[PDB]
């Protein structure tokens, strides 16, 4: 299970000219200088921080999931959790002969618990040492936009931290960021066999 | 197969069967004799 | 105890020829033709005088399958047996009756029929009522009597009306010029089950009262349809596939074209 | 019989009545899922199978039909009772009088029709969707049905295990319970926590298998049993225990194992449940087997052979246990011997007339 | 019968029937794997050889085959009977009349084929993928199947291993919890603990070295049992302990060591598991053994041995147990012998009759 | 259960002219707009923050509530808590045909329990490997005077505090944010089975 | 549906279950009968 990303984000979708809004507009000592491109590079390490405690996608990437033995007879949730439309579980032998399946399979799409959950009782099995791949499409939507709001505040609220200080300085708010991101992470209560 | 089932052999080839047919034919002799012939001889040839 | 819908359970099985088969398939053997023999003549050659044509009709067994998800008050596994072999002896029953080729039973209604006098072996014969909405306006019921008496005498020995439920209600509705019911005369009889002395079988998927329609039809369906089966039911009670779901497979195999074309004679509503 | 056609309307007469659903789960779930309902009909089935009768007819029941012999006809006949209140059988007759063939058809798939009168006209063998409608409108009605008393239906029985269906489930579970936890259930035997300078750390991949390599070779097994264990800065062994230990649900799986003994009327102590001594020395409780759950089971259904079977006879015959040279009731059978046997006051043939015998 | 043939063409006929998909799993997890499983079969099967036959036949089943003797057929007739619910006994018949072979077929292998009326026509030994298809469709029958009786199925038997199947896997896995408790555990009998001046320290191998020598000389071991052990500055020394010591799974392995025992109708006494005292005095529980389960057991196998070997023969010959000079009835005997011999009203041959003696 | 919305606030309907003066940004400037593009951008924020720990709506937007499996056998209690007028449970298939269907199915209104009970003792089936998506305009009303007037207050309160502070920086009210939202938060003590 | 054999066939529709319920009203007569008019008369008024 390697969950490597086919492509990043473009950084033109990233919201680089509302992030210096959110970080002086309204109130401050001018527009001010930032270097534009740092901004976006603590937005990139905001939204990764929120990506990882969320396990959400945020920018809708297209993903590659390469691993090996189904875990469930069926079930297979996916990890990255908005998730819309397999690209294709194409399946490829120890040889890399890569004979691509399009049928027994209908993903059941959820934010919670996101699954491929093939039909019946058969999913498609794994040629022995022929990992099976499925690449698909995680995220709310392409651009900035159509994000839940107070997700996106909870990058501005971190992004801007990145920016406001540089090392790692001490400083409780009531919607904080980590108050936004909880109704977003995943609550899984199981440490057992299934 | 051993690894073949994973990727393909979703199904194992099954034996195409095949009907090869018996037209069982029939062989027939109609030798001719003569009504002289078989009243004269004392070799019997009806039995010949 | 759940209730259901009380169907029509009349289904033309009781009064064809059914026949316990094992095979894939069931074929019957008829001939064609006579024998064609004349009176000889003293002195003339006299040989060969014909053969009859021998035809094997073929009962293809089609199989009829119906697949339900189960998804303490009532007990699903002998009410939904109840149910299934209900829907699979009234889904024959549109098989036996108007049923066409493709995987399933012809029915005697789609064996393209000639009218009677034109007769040939390879169809089935009908009888003109008059105007196309319905029976004739002048003499009702002349139409009944002579699609009887257009059989054959042979075959009326045990023969049958097979008409749905609103044929025999037109038939009912049938009154002499004081109107009086010609069949069953008064309020009081009811259904008198004995059609010009020859039961009624009331199948609901025979076609009704049409512009061209076949409603009514008479036979010894014994010699005329012939219905192959297998007499079991397959139950595969199923503990997989879907956890939610039983998902119960039962199936039944069955199939029936006519046998015998001269048995069954048909109602043309039209000219 | 007069009443009997007022019953008949409301169920509607022609059509097969079901009663009971769930019958075929009960069997699966607390006949072959659990010990106690299994072995407390089997019990009981292979006692009414060991039973003599008494009167011909018997030689019909010695040999019923090929394959299943007299004792193996009452088990399967009892032991559809037991499991469903309900017992079928059969009879084939290609001889008018006494049918040489008797076959146990199973309850599950047995419906009855009420018919006109409310007593029935039809039984209906049910398998797949394939029905029989075997005929009661006739004088040799082909099918005893023998009824265990249910006092709101009609039509069936009650099916003991139908009374104790909570109490199987309990024992299904508990038991249950405790197979899932021997397979469900991480105990550690202890944690080594590593905390660090910070409050977290990692130990590299080197330390770690450092770690494992001093733990497999010196500290786990028997062998190593109570190594003193040295533990340097940061690191700590916090042992785990597992707090209830034995004993889960012990107590009421013994006492739901005693329920289903108790609704099939066999005592504690024949089946081997462990419980108080409430009868002594297996001369009761043997004795209270076959006086409180057999032989009236057994002269119930002897009473609806003879019956039955009758009417396939002219002379109406009696068919009953023997409720002598049954080894169970000599406790009886000593008690009334010698009670007799030392009234010396009246004569010989005087108290061969009250054993029993044949007086000379 | 009638029944029979509408049953046959809903399962499909002319094919093999398979039933229990777990009974090659249960003989090596409940009769290789426990104790109690183990013992509990051997005792039945051991107690039927030892019971003599009353009836020629039974020169057959004195002698069946080369290496296989009498006692020694019923071991393994009864031992797939209570494993698997099924016997099977082949007969080799080179003369026509009483087959001088049997052979006790395993009943993992053995397949029933239901045929056209419901009764077998086929039986089918597969092993590997290979078949033999013995048929039915004759007189003599060559194969005798003993079922055990089962209400739901209609071509096999229950075996009460089934009905046990959790009791197994409880017993099974508490006491493979001990076993790999006993394995993987590391308990200490301390932890000497060294912070050091920082909250985090370690001690230099020249110091350790050190360390271990002052314990493993002066501080383990019985003979250094209570050393008053001086702590400098930085170390100490926390006794660690061990929690639940005893009785792991105890009670819930030994009810689970008693249903077992409880579904194949040994008694606690004989079989040798603890537990409450129910019988009181091994002339009991023995006799209760020899007639809950072990006689009902054999007259049923031995009916069908009495049915199925009189069809090769031309008389029918019953095959019954003694039920006399099996030594755990003679309790059933003393009591039965006084109480006839005390009776004194009734004369001397008047009580040979009775008792089963020859008359004088 | 995907639970996504059809179309979003209009951003016209949002009061960012009063929340100029909740704000005390300034009365009579010529300039009097340089904040309109943060401000509503501070509004969706804390709106979206109150419809995540209140499980409510506030603008009553349309919704698109796509779900594969029914919850329990008849009830199906939707999410978003102030509902009103079902529009479509379109049944989808297994792929393609979305055929609506009457269905005879109610709406019980409540703004704790907004089920969807059926009347047949049975909602309509759903074709195996197909989803049941179900449009519903759900929230308090259309304009931003239709709502509860704590609960907008609670958006004020919150909104502003996002303008006033841009970063996580710490800094008791009797009436806080949180104690005018608690009566609108879902109160459920199941965590079982039904 | 009549199954054909290269067809892998689809699950059918579960028939539809529908629970219709009876309410059970209530229906009631209260008379008011006089205790001296139930006291004096010949007739079974409590019957009547």
């Amino acid at each position: 299970m390697m969950l490597n990303e086919v492509t990043a984000v473009p950084g033109t979708a990233l919201p680089v000219a509302e992030f210096r809004d959110h970080l002086r507009l309204g109130t401050g000592f001018a527009d001010l200088g930032a270097e534009d491109a740092a901004l976006l590079s603590y937005l990139r390490a905001a939204i990764a921080a929120i990506e990882g405690r969320t396990a959400k996608a945020l920018i809708s990437r297209g993903f590659r999931l390469a691993l090996t033995a189904w875990r469930w007879g069926d079930m297979q949730t996916l990890p990255i959790a908005p998730v819309a439309t397999v690209t294709a579980l194409r399946l490829v032998d120890a040889a890399g002969v890569e004979t691509p399946v399009a049928a027994g399979w209908r993903l059941v799409p959820d934010m919670a618990r996101p699954r491929i959950e093939a039909l019946g009782a058969m999913l498609p099995m794994i040629p022995t040492g022929g990992r099976v791949e499925i690449d698909f499409t995680a995220g709310f939507g392409a651009s900035w936009s159509a994000l839940p709001v107070d997700l996106a505040q909870a990058v501005f609220l971190l992004a801007a931290q990145y920016y406001e200080l540089r090392h790692d300085g001490a400083a409780a708010m009531p919607f904080g960021v980590m108050a936004l991101i909880e109704r977003w992470r995943t609550v899984r209560v199981l440490g057992g066999r299934p | 197969g051993w690894a073949s089932e994973t990727a393909a052999l979703s199904e194992t080839a099954t034996p195409q069967i095949d009907r090869i047919t018996i037209p069982l034919h029939e062989l027939a002799a109609m030798p001719k004799a003569s009504q002289r012939l078989l009243d004269d001889s004392a070799f019997d040839i009806e039995t010949w | 105890t759940i209730r259901g819908v009380l169907r029509s359970t009349a289904s033309l099985r009781q009064i064809a020829s059914v026949v316990n088969v094992e095979a894939t398939s069931f074929d019957v053997l008829v001939d064609k033709t006579d024998m064609g023999s004349g009176w000889a003549s003293e002195t003339a050659a006299l040989s060969e005088t014909a053969t009859p044509q021998i035809d094997r009709i073929t009962i293809p067994l089609h199989e009829l399958a119906a697949m339900p998800k189960a998804s303490s008050a009532f007990d699903i596994e002998t009410w939904l047996a109840n149910r299934i072999a209900d829907k699979f002896a009234r889904a024959e029953a549109a098989a036996f009756i108007s049923g066409d080729g493709v995987d399933k039973p012809t029915g005697f209604l789609t064996k393209t029929k000639v009218a009677n006098g034109a007769w040939a072996w390879g169809s089935l014969g009908y009888v003109a009522t008059g105007a196309a909405g319905d029976f004739a306006a002048v003499n009702a019921s002349d139409a009944v009597v002579d699609l009887v008496y257009a059989l054959g005498a042979e075959y009326r020995a045990n023969a049958s009306f097979v008409m749905n439920s609103k044929t025999a209600g037109a038939v009912r509705k049938m009154k002499d010029a004081d109107g009086r019911f010609l069949w069953a005369d008064s309020l009081a009889a009811g259904e008198p089950a004995r059609l010009m002395g020859y039961p009624v079988l009331i199948a609901e998927d025979m076609p009704d009262i049409a512009a061209n329609a076949y409603a009514i039809a008479f036979g010894d369906f014994g010699n005329g349809y012939t219905i192959a089966e297998r007499p079991d039911l397959r139950v595969l009670r199923d503990p997989f596939s879907a956890k939610p779901h039983v998902l119960f497979y039962a199936s039944k195999r069955v199939g029936g074209d006519v046998s015998d074309f001269a048995a069954i004679k048909l109602l043309k509503f039209a000219a | 019989s007069v009443t009997g056609r007022i019953v008949a309307m409301a169920s509607g007469a022609g059509r097969p009545v079901w009663g009971p659903r769930d019958t075929v789960s009960l069997m699966r779930t607390g006949f072959a899922g659990n010990p106690v309902g299994f072995r407390s009909v089997k019990l009981i089935a292979e006692a009414t199978a060991a039973v003599p009768l008494i009167c011909p007819v018997l030689d019909l029941l010695r040999r019923p039909n090929a394959g299943q012999g007299r004792a193996e006809l009452f088990e399967a006949l009892i032991g559809q009772i037991l499991l469903s209140g309900n017992g079928y059988l059969e009879a084939v007759c290609p001889e008018p009088g006494v049918p040489r063939e008797l076959h146990v058809l199973r309850s599950d798939r047995m419906a009855v029709v009420p018919g006109a009168d409310g007593w029935p006209v039809g039984y209906d063998y049910t398998v797949g969707g394939r029905k029989h409608r075997f005929d009661m409108t006739g004088h040799p009605d082909p099918i005893c049905h023998i009824k265990s008393f249910h006092p709101t239906d009609d039509h069936y029985g009650l099916s003991p295990m139908q009374a104790a269906a909570v109490a199987l489930d309990v024992h299904n579970a508990a038991s249950a319970w405790s197979k899932a936890l021997l397979d469900n259930a991480a105990r550690p035997s202890g944690a080594i926590i590593y905390k660090g300078a910070d409050g977290q750390g990692v130990l590299a991949p080197e330390q770690y298998e450092r770690l494992i390599f001093e733990m497999e070779t010196h500290h786990q097994g028997a062998r190593n049993a109570g190594r003193p264990m040295l533990l340097e800065g940061g690191l700590d062994w916090k042992p785990m225990g597992f707090s209830p230990s034995d004993m889960e649900f012990h107590e009421t799986k013994a006492a739901a194992a005693r329920e289903i003994a108790l609704a099939f009327g066999v005592p504690p102590m024949l089946i081997g449940i462990p419980g108080d001594a409430t009868y002594a020395n297996y001369a009761e409780a043997n004795r209270a087997f076959y006086r409180l759950t057999v032989l009236p089971l057994l002269t119930r259904v002897s009473a609806a052979l003879a019956w039955w079977l009758s009417g396939y006879l002219g002379a109406q015959i009696e068919l009953k246990p023997d409720l002598d040279q049954v080894p169970a009731l000599a406790v009886e059978r000593d008690q009334l011997w010698a009670r007799i046997g030392a009234a010396g006051f009246l004569s010989n043939s005087e108290k061969r007339v009250l054993l029993g015998l044949p007086p000379t």
